[PDB]
């Protein structure tokens, strides 16, 4: 039962809302009142939710942001920051980077990476108005792959309203072919007046052809941007579909003779 | 506790709308000692049960319930049976019974489906009620919804009964979710409370049912326009901002 205890506060804090983690944080604090099994059991989750969510983090000394992925995470408490080539430890709990340390990994797809990774930041910059983005080249199962991570978050709280976007796009590298496995998320929370939250999902799986890094990393970016304007196109096309068709099917704004109700004749 | 209370709303306001009956329950295996103030503070979805008399549906909240039983609208009997559940006065029943048939057709217009009941009750001055109405939308594996509507009406009778105050307070809960394949699934839950105060005349031609009909239908118009726009406008201008077709300009 305290073993299940802790694993239901940490289902809770893992189903924190963008932008809302220390609330939620704090409401399963206050509740399980076990500030000792909460850091015991409940630890697997915070990491867990960085990750999930690609938390950006700013890295003293270096410009840009980096994500926390499952993609950078080199066990033991350190991330990669690939384009900056550093490892670092990351708090979960604070949400800040220390002790970073230079990291030369083996630079097999190295160039792939650097080519994709110029070419994602200046597509990221364009199109995702606080957006941050790592690449990460990788071998898994002895095959080579590219990783492209996107994140771009609103937090506005005084305005009662968060929103997240995350898509991640893996490239998986068989020269003179890849296999493309991206996933797409969005998550919305409005609570200005009444409370409402959009999830939203779409994977994708194809193939394409590949040939020169430079060249490659040049159509992956105009793969990947046709892809996720096309899926954002259809999210409003849909909102218009419910708007005008899937609400009515639940409630109609007027009866069939379009009247508003005669309550005499009803009675 | 008092605290306590204060971190399980606020959670329950903050986690997915779909998991309301998991997480409620969950959130109750860790706090028992709030069990009865989450389960009467929180918006739930209605749960219909069938009369065993009539074999028809009726839905429940707390206002027909008494212990673990509840009371149909149909036969006016508790199930599980009782042998001294709390009933109307004999002329608050027959007013029940109006009620329930007129928002029947009211529910039949504007939903074309679903399920809806009125609970009455005596107060001092006057007297209350509930009216619960459940419209789900089955019948598609690419298009789901369900809509909750619960509206508590208090009346107080004035003038020599000729004119009448009512309040009202309205909760509309509402869930869309869309698999396609252009926009992948889309999955949009929550709700919505209002209050209104009215006066009205109360007369042979504007009795009190139809005075309460118009209430809940206003309120029921507006609100869905809200909802309408909160769920299919504000939500999708806040995605439009996280992401945009057209390069960022500067």
């Amino acid at each position: 039962s305290d073993e299940e205890k802790v694993r239901i506060a940490a289902k809770f804090i893992t189903h924190a809302p963008p932008g809302e983690f220390n609330e939620v944080f704090n409401d399963v604090r206050l509740l399980l009142n076990n500030d000792n099994l909460l850091r015991e059991g409940a630890a697997h989750a915070f990491a867990q939710y960085n990750m999930d969510q690609f938390t950006p983090v700013k890295i003293e000394g270096y410009d840009d942001q980096v994500l926390i992925t499952e993609h950078g995470d080199l066990g033991n408490g350190r991330f990669l920051d690939p384009r900056n080539k550093i490892s670092f430890k990351f708090d979960h709990l604070r949400k800040e980077a220390s002790d970073p340390q230079p990291e030369d990994t083996e630079s097999a797809l190295k160039q792939w990476r650097d080519a994709c990774d110029s070419a994602l930041r200046a597509y990221v910059k364009d199109h995702y108005p606080n957006g941050f983005c790592t690449v990460y080249g990788k071998s898994i199962d002895g095959q080579q792959t590219i990783i492209a991570c996107i994140e771009s978050h609103q937090f506005q709280p005084k305005n009662f309203w968060n929103g997240r976007w995350r898509s991640e796009w893996k490239f998986t590298i068989t020269p003179p072919t890849a296999q493309v496995a991206a996933v797409l998320k969005i998550q919305v929370h409005y609570y200005e007046d009444g409370n409402v939250q959009l999830v939203s999902h779409k994977d994708i799986q194809d193939s394409v052809q590949v040939s020169s890094d430079v060249q490659t990393a040049k159509e992956f970016i105009k793969i990947i941007e046709n892809a996720e304007n096309e899926y954002q196109t259809a999210i409003s096309e849909n909102y218009q579909t419910m708007s005008d068709t899937t609400f009515k099917a639940l409630r109609r704004q007027l009866p069939v003779t379009r009247t508003k109700i005669d309550w005499n004749k009803i009675l | 506790s008092d605290q306590q209370l204060d971190c399980a709303l606020d959670l329950m306001r903050r986690l997915p709308p779909q998991q309301i009956e998991k997480n409620l329950s969950d959130l109750i295996d860790l706090v028992p000692s709030l069990c009865e103030d989450l389960l009467s503070s929180v918006d739930q979805p209605l749960k219909i049960a069938r009369d065993k008399v009539v074999g028809k549906d009726y839905l429940l909240c707390d206002y027909n319930r008494d212990g673990d039983s509840y009371r149909s609208p149909w036969s006016n009997k508790y199930d599980p049976p009782l042998e001294d559940g709390a009933m109307p006065s004999a002329r608050l029943r027959k007013l029940e019974v109006e009620a329930n048939n007129a928002f029947d057709q009211y529910r039949d217009l504007y939903f074309e489906g679903g399920v809806s009941s009125v609970y009455l009750w005596d107060l001092d001055h006057g007297f209350a009620g509930v009216i619960l109405i459940k419209k789900a939308g089955d019948g598609s594996k690419k298009i789901k919804g369900c809509w909750d509507s619960i509206h508590v009406v208090e009346v107080q009778e004035k003038s020599s009964g000729r004119t009448a105050h009512y309040k009202l307070t309205s909760t509309v809960m509402l869930w869309l979710q869309t698999n396609k394949t252009g926009s992948g699934t889309m999955n949009l839950g929550g709700s919505l409370t209002r209050q209104m105060e009215k006066d009205e005349t109360v007369s042979d031609s504007s009795p009190h049912i139809a005075n309460i009909g118009r209430l809940v239908e206003d309120m029921e118009n507006k609100i869905r326009s809200t909802l309408n726009e909160i769920y299919f406008g504000k939500t999708k201008d806040i995605v439009n901002g996280l992401r945009s077709i057209d390069a960022i300009p500067d």
